């Protein structure tokens, strides 16, 4: 899940707070490439 | 051998064979490899009519594996908020500890299970309880992200 990846331990700073994936990165799902897009009859749509 | 065939109608929920088996005189509390009796395993798989008749025939609700663990930390780690009433309700310990310090209530508060947190919070949970690493429940939702469970533990 993306909560998983969120808290990814980094780094521990020397007043013992916690640096986490989700405060230096925004963790989100989605596509491999956002290069394609398609649309069936102007409605967002995928193919094959 | 009645106690090795009871392991196997508890983890398959055969509710049926479980109570042949008891007039039998079958041992509650007989323990397989890894120390999980018959109520570890109805807990584990989520038979709450199966837990409830081991109770009654006397097995021991605060029984432990080889690593500590109890049929209480079986039922909170895998949202089982029937059992964990049933569990409490038969004197079981809800601030048990197995071999690494973790409480029934680090178990639920890792799986976000604000029900069971809830039911074991009103059973005397300790909030300040620390594992071997020194997390308490509080540390654990945080850590998480569940803003509804840091809510609950204040």
């Amino acid at each position: 899940s993306t909560e998983e990846f969120g808290k990814i331990l980094l780094k521990v700073n020397q007043d013992g707070s916690r640096v986490l994936l989700r405060d230096v990165a925004k963790i989100e799902l989605g596509g491999e490439n956002y290069d394609i897009i398609a649309e069936f009859n102007g409605q967002p749509a995928s193919g094959l | 051998d009645l106690g090795k065939k009871l392991l196997e109608a508890a983890r398959a929920g055969r509710d049926d064979e479980v109570r042949i088996l008891m007039a039998n005189g079958a041992d509650v509390n007989a323990a397989d490899v890894v120390g999980w009796t018959p109520l570890h395993l109805a807990a584990y798989w989520g038979h709450l009519e199966i837990v409830e008749v081991l109770l009654k025939n006397g097995a021991d609700v605060n029984a432990y594996d080889t690593l500590g663990s109890t049929p209480l930390h079986l039922a909170a780690h895998f949202g089982h908020l029937e059992i964990v009433e049933v569990l409490l309700k038969n004197g079981a310990d809800v601030n048990a500890k197995d071999d690494n310090g973790i409480t029934p209530l680090h178990l639920a508060a890792n799986r976000g299970h604000l029900e069971i947190v809830e039911v074991l919070l009103k059973y005397g949970a300790d909030v300040n309880a620390q594992d071997k690493f020194g997390k308490t429940a509080f540390d654990i939702s945080i850590n998480n992200g569940n803003e509804d469970l840091a809510e609950i533990l204040q």
